[PDB]
C-alpha cells in the first residue's frame, strides 16, 4: 500500500517523458522563429561585353 | 575558355601593349575606330571531341 502511493506521487509531480527526436525540433523552431534577413540591390548576373 | 573568348579581355589587354599605344594618333573619335578593329584581329575556334 504505502510505496504504491508514493509512486503516484512521484509520477504526478514529474510529468510525461519526452525523447530526444522532441527536444531537437524545438530548437530548430526557436531559429526559424527569429525569421529571415533581407537585403537588397545584389547582383543577378556578370557582364561578358559591357557596352559601349 | 570562357575568359579566352570574351570580348571584354580582348579590350583590357590591347589598352596596355606598347603595340598599340605607340599608334595612338591623338584624335578620340580616331582611336575609337582603330581599337575596335584591333578587337576583331584575335578569332576562338571551338572545337569537337566528337572527330578529336
Amino acid at each position: 500500500r504505502p510505496m504504491l502511493q508514493a509512486a503516484l506521487e512521484n509520477l504526478q509531480a514529474v510529468g510525461p517523458a519526452f525523447d530526444l527526436d522532441y527536444d531537437q525540433n524545438r530548437a530548430m523552431l526557436n531559429t526559424l522563429n527569429v525569421g529571415p534577413t533581407l537585403d537588397p540591390r545584389f547582383q543577378t548576373y556578370r557582364y561578358l561585353r559591357t557596352p559601349e | 575558355v570562357m575568359q579566352l573568348a570574351s570580348w571584354d579581355t580582348r579590350r583590357e589587354f590591347w589598352l596596355q601593349t606598347d603595340y598599340y599605344k605607340q599608334r595612338m594618333v591623338g584624335n578620340s573619335k580616331a582611336d575609337a575606330a582603330l581599337l575596335d578593329e584591333m578587337i576583331n584581329n584575335i578569332q576562338f575556334i571551338p572545337g569537337d571531341f566528337t572527330r578529336a
